[PDB]
RNA sequence: GGAUAGUGGCCUACCAUGGUUUCAACGGGUAACGGGGAAUAAGGGUUCGAUUCCGGAGAGGGAGCCUGAGAAACGGCUACCA
RNA sequence: GCGGUAAUUCCAGCUCCAAUAGCGUAUAUUAAAGUUGUUGCAGUUAAAAAGCUCGUAGUUGAACUUUGGGCCCGGUUGGCCGGUCGGAUUUCCAACGGGGCCUUUCCUUCUGGCUAACCUUGAGUCCUUGUGGCUCUUGGCGAACCAGGACUUUUACUUUGAAAAAAUUAGAGUGUUCAAAGCAGGCGUAUUGCUCGAAUAUAUUAGCAUGGAAUAAUAGAAUAGGACG
RNA sequence: AGGGGAUCGAAGAUGAUCAGAUACCGUCGUAGUCUUAACCAUAAACUAUGCCGACUAGGGAUCGGGUGGUGUUUUUUUAAUGACCCACUCGGCACCUUACGAGAAAUCAAAGUCUUUGGGUUCUGGGGGGAGUAUGGUCGCAAGGCUGAAACUUAAAGGAAUUG
């Protein structure tokens, strides 16, 4: 049955890409959702989105360019102790210089270079480039 | 535990130098003394009306409360004027970067003052050894008991 | 995700699994049952030194013709029974029965070496001196 | 294909999908009066019967159930509200 | 791709889909750039001014040729109808 | 999903997004309320009486035209039965199936039937019983479940 | 209650029926003293620590004890076994 | 894999290679090994999905509850000037962050002790035409925390921090002649002394202390045996 | 253990065939084959492919349900029916073409969305032989089922495709 609801909508998000589409419907959305497509959108990976409301748990239509190779989901939300954020990015991210680890912490849903200037940290969500 | 009797054993129970001279004829019969183990736990009012004797109580006995502070659910109250909590906790396995469920059973003295049930939360101080295994002492109940009387008849 | 549960807690179904699957490693089983000390002719040991019983002619595995030329050998600290290989050219006229001989192993973690069948072990000295200095001259075989 | 409007789909292929896959679900049921000029008012009825409908006064009928919408009975009218 | 100061480094900045903006890059051979020719009053095509448009392999190879060509040249200005934003 | 069964039907009431309305239903609060009461005093089941206030009467749903499921207005006035209706009729079919299982020990698939209604049974009580609709300690037994039911 | 430097089934009376366990009790194995640490270098790991420091245990094996502030001591005693 | 008569593998001579006061060998272990796979394996046919379903332990488990907007305070980097005799701070400016406010908004709570802070103002004013500026008592801020009473749904995570042996490890300083080391040493009036050192970091799991309130659990009010007085 | 025992037919006996022929082919035919009461629990019990959830691509048939229609055919007086037809829509058993994608390949709408490596969960494998052998436990009347090693040996065994 449905596991991570994060799961499915990043997933959806990277086969429009692939398949060279321009629009994801995603279903059920989620404020876990929102705050990520949230960051993914604060950093150019996607156009505008938008809430519908089946008075159910939501829908969500992305609109995205193409300049998104792949956006995952951390499947357990490890912990993260502000050092292993270095092995982390380290491990998933492409280059040094751009990409992002978004995570979770007590100071709210934020990209790993937020987390870092915040200086706060948490648990691990997923990724973007 | 206790219930009944109070004076139920082959020795007499009472409180150590708590004198009461029959001279005196006095209203309440015995003079019993008490205390307050501090740390901000409430020596309730059952230890204060009480007329049991437990030496083992930290309101009307001698003992005294220090050391570690815990909490952990009850799951046997079977043993006469003590009872056996689990404490859970989860533990860190590094190389997998993921925790186990654990636990472990801690035996506990728990005085007439409070009524005990399996399934309460309670929190216990840690003691002087108190008997072979007994470390610590029920020093207030977090719980109740788990909405019983909402599990009554029909309409 | 196939198999591996990926939960959070998991980690002790995570250890516990590996720990079943170590056995079907060879040098993993083979450490922890000791198979080292128990079976085995030297004790676990690097080396081991036993006496000459007798002077054998193993002939080779194909598609290889020899006679091989090895000495039976039975470990002092051991008693065990055991068949051990005479390196170079010669070397066979060094040994004679009874004597002292130093056994070591062959470098194949037990197993036999080439076309020699059955030997897993090598002679390295006799009367406390080397087939190697032998074999040249650099040394002479002690009086008895 | 490849781009398009997700958000405001044609009425007509929104029209023919399946009640749960619209954009956002709703019946696709409705209720109707009806009478049996027998009698002078209409009992309100729903598209979708399970249970025979019968009418205030008169022991008469008005509609079977089936695997959908209600076979109606007879001689009957019906408005859609 | 710049430099420690200014300066472009690193060659060769590829081209881009005009539908999909992926990298149009060396070997695909199979991607396409297309001149619509600027027309003037009454006929005439002006030789040598396009309006273009640049289609990835992949694109074409997916049949999306053809539907995503519409959409560009319509709303750039060069069809009216045909195309349809809504399905 | 489907629990005992590898069905994969997608099949569902489709609520519609008019929370109130339906503007031209007259009526009352009053006017159902009431409804509800004098069937459930027919012993109608919560679901027997929304379907036939659906049909017969109009009441498109009983939750919207009075804020409140069929079931808890059914308790408030007392008419709530001891045992949930699902419950009961998961039950109620246990008790028919072993009947017929005792009349016919050759069919072996009546008794593979049974362990799987059972086996809801026995699932659904623990939820039950969980959150203390059912008293903790309440238990389907065979022997006795038929005069349970019945 | 007795015993102890003192808490404590430590031991004894009386009384009760408890304590642990698939979150692995109990049992077996260890060619097991535990730590500080050692070896291997992308990272995650894997293997090792009798052995210079800290803790513990022993003095051929067991038990017992004198003296004493401190030993159940062994370059102290007593006994048995070897 | 070579050797059964011209052996590029043996036994030698010559010449040649690699490492060199050291080089071979045996045993063990580590890397290679993503051949134990958390990171990270493989299971149609190569080794491997239990004949089938039910099912307890175990692991796992949809969405939803203060969001949005307005105001103030004070920081640390960076620019454009440098005022100045390499570094300085104000105004201009961006940028990234911390604190506290008001928006219907418990901050555990009463009973004083305390006040640092302006709704104050009591005077006016250094001085750029004045809200640029702080001293300054007489109506009017709580929380900054003392201490006494009365009570408090439980957790996980993460932050900073305390408590913390040395040697080892990482690592600063120092020219043991170099170096492995060592923790010395360096300066003069080398006749009567001057002087810098003997750092820092890691120290996790548990326990303690503190900031956070996302993610994930938990408990709450339905036969009202509810909540405030 | 009763019944039943038409048929075909482990075993046995035969006729031929053969150098041999304990077989293949032919005949006789015990058990069995069917059934009740009870055991046994294994099959290449196979799709040699775990289950739940999501996403990614085209096409025509068909099975069950449904909805839409001044569709066809049924005549009677039009209907009502039923069967049919055409468009859609769920959920089935499948075939077709592609293949963005995957694979060592054959092939695969999953065997795809995997070095751009994480939705949830179960089970099994870790060179070949030794060997499903020894052993202990356990189930069974038995036959046997489940659990199930090591010593020793060995440089390949194996898979898919190619050319002969
Ligand atoms: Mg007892
Ligand atoms: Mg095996
Ligand atoms: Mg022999
Ligand atoms: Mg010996
Ligand atoms: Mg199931
Ligand atoms: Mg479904
Ligand atoms: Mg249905
Ligand atoms: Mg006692
Ligand atoms: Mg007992
Ligand atoms: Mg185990
Ligand atoms: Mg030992
Ligand atoms: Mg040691
Ligand atoms: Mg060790
Ligand atoms: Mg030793
Ligand atoms: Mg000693
Ligand atoms: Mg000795
Ligand atoms: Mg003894
Ligand atoms: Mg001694
Ligand atoms: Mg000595
Ligand atoms: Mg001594
Ligand atoms: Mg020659
Ligand atoms: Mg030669
Ligand atoms: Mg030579
Ligand atoms: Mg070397
Ligand atoms: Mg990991
Ligand atoms: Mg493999
Ligand atoms: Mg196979
Ligand atoms: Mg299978
Ligand atoms: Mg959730
Ligand atoms: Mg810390
Ligand atoms: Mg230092
Ligand atoms: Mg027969
Ligand atoms: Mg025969
Ligand atoms: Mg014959
Ligand atoms: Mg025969
Ligand atoms: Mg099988
Ligand atoms: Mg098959
Ligand atoms: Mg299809
Ligand atoms: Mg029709
Ligand atoms: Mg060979
Ligand atoms: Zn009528």
């Amino acid at each position: 049955t449905r596991s991570s609801v994060l799961a499915d909508a990043l997933n959806a998000i990277n086969n429009a890409e692939k398949t060279g589409k321009r629009q994801v419907l995603i279903r059920p959305s989620s404020k876990v959702i929102i705050k990520f497509l949230q960051v993914m959108q604060k950093h150019g990976y996607i156009g505008e989105f938008e809430y519908i409301d089946d008075h159910r748990s939501g829908k969500i239509v992305v609109q995205l360019n193409g300049r998104l190779n792949k956006c995952g989901v951390i499947s357990p939300r490890f912990n993260v102790k502000i050092g292993d954020i270095e092995k982390w990015t380290a491990n998933l991210l492409p280059a040094r210089q751009f990409g992002y680890v978004i995570l979770t912490t007590s100071a709210g849903i934020m990209d790993h270079e937020e987390a870092r200037r915040k200086h706060v940290s948490g648990k691990i969500l997923g990724f973007v480039y | 535990s206790t219930e009944l009797t109070v004076q139920s054993e082959r020795a007499f129970q009472k409180q150590p130098h708590i004198f009461n001279n029959p001279k005196v004829k006095t209203s309440k019969r015995t003079k019993r003394w008490y205390k307050n183990a501090g740390l901000g736990f409430k020596t309730p009012k059952t230890a204060i009306e009480g007329s049991y004797i437990d030496k083992k109580c930290p309101f009307t006995g001698l003992v005294s409360i220090r050391g570690k502070i815990l909490t952990g659910t009850v799951v046997s109250t079977k043993m006469h004027r003590t009872i056996v909590i689990r404490r859970a906790y989860l533990h860190y396995i590094p190389k997998y970067n993921r925790y186990e469920k654990r636990h472990k059973n801690v035996p506990v003295h728990v005085s007439p003052a409070f009524r005990v049930q399996v399934g309460d939360i309670v929190t216990v101080g840690q003691c002087r050894p108190i008997s072979k295994t007994v470390r610590f002492n029920v020093v207030k109940v977090s719980a109740a008991a788990a909405k019983a009387n909402k599990q009554f008849a029909k309409f | 995700g196939k198999g591996k549960p990926r939960g959070l807690n998991s980690a002790r179904k995570l250890r516990v699994h590996r720990r079943n699957n170590r056995w079907a490693e060879n040098n993993y089983k083979k450490r922890l049952l000791g198979t080292a000390f128990k079976s085995s002719p030297f004790g676990g040991s690097s080396h081991a030194k036993g006496i000459v019983l007798e002077k054998l002619g193993i002939e080779s595995k194909q598609p290889n013709s020899a006679i091989r030329k090895c000495v039976r050998v039975q470990l002092i600290k051991n008693g065990k029974k055991v068949t051990a290989f005479v390196p170079n050219d010669g070397c066979l006229n060094f040994v004679d029965e009874n004597d002292e001989v130093l056994l070591a192993g062959f470098g194949r973690k037990g197993k036999a070496k080439g076309d020699i069948p059955g030997v897993r072990f090598k002679v390295v000295k006799v009367s406390g001196v080397s087939l190697l200095a032998l074999w040249k001259e650099k040394k002479e075989k002690p009086r008895s | 294909v490849l781009v398009q409007d997700l958000l405001h789909p044609t009425a007509a292929s929104e029209a023919r999908k399946h009640k749960l896959k619209t954009l956002v679900q709703g019946p696709r049921s409705y209720f109707l009066d009806v009478k049996c000029p027998g009698c002078l008012n209409i009992t309100t009825v729903f598209s979708h019967a399970q249970t025979a409908v019968t009418c205030e006064s008169c022991s008469t009928i008005l509609c079977t159930p089936t695997g959908g919408k209600a076979k109606l009975s007879e001689g009957t009218s019906f408005r859609r509200k | 791709m710049e430099n420690d100061k200014g300066q472009l480094v690193e060659l060769y900045v590829p081209r881009k889909c005009s539908a999909t903006n992926r990298i149009i890059k060396a070997d695909d051979h199979a991607s396409v750039q297309i001149n619509v020719a600027k027309v003037d009053e009454e006929g005439r095509a002006i030789p040598g001014e396009y309006v273009t448009y640049a289609l990835s392999g992949y694109v074409r190879s997916r049949g999306e040729s053809d539907d995503s060509l519409n959409r560009l040249a319509q709303n750039d200005g060069l069809l009216k109808n045909v195309w349809s934003y809504s399905r | 999903g489907r629990m005992h069964s590898a069905g994969k039907g997608i099949s569902s009431s489709a609520i519609p997004y008019s929370r109130n309305a339906p503007a031209w239903f007259k009526l009352s609060s009053e006017s159902v309320i009431e409804q509800i009461v004098k069937y459930a005093r027919k012993g109608l089941t919560p679901s027997q009486i929304g379907v036939l206030l659906r049909d017969a009467h109009g009441v498109t749903q009983a939750r919207v035209i009075t804020g409140n499921k069929i079931m808890r207005i059914l308790k408030s006035n007392g008419l709530a039965p001891e045992i949930p209706e699902d419950l009961y009729y998961l039950i109620k079919k246990a008790v028919s199936v072993r009947k017929h299982l005792e009349r016919n020990r050759k069919d072996k698939d009546a008794k593979f039937r049974l362990i799987l209604i059972e086996s809801r049974i026995h699932r659904l009580a623990r939820y039950y019983r969980t959150v203390a609709v059912l008293p903790p300690n309440w238990k389907y037994e065979s022997a006795t479940a038929s005069a349970l039911v019945n």
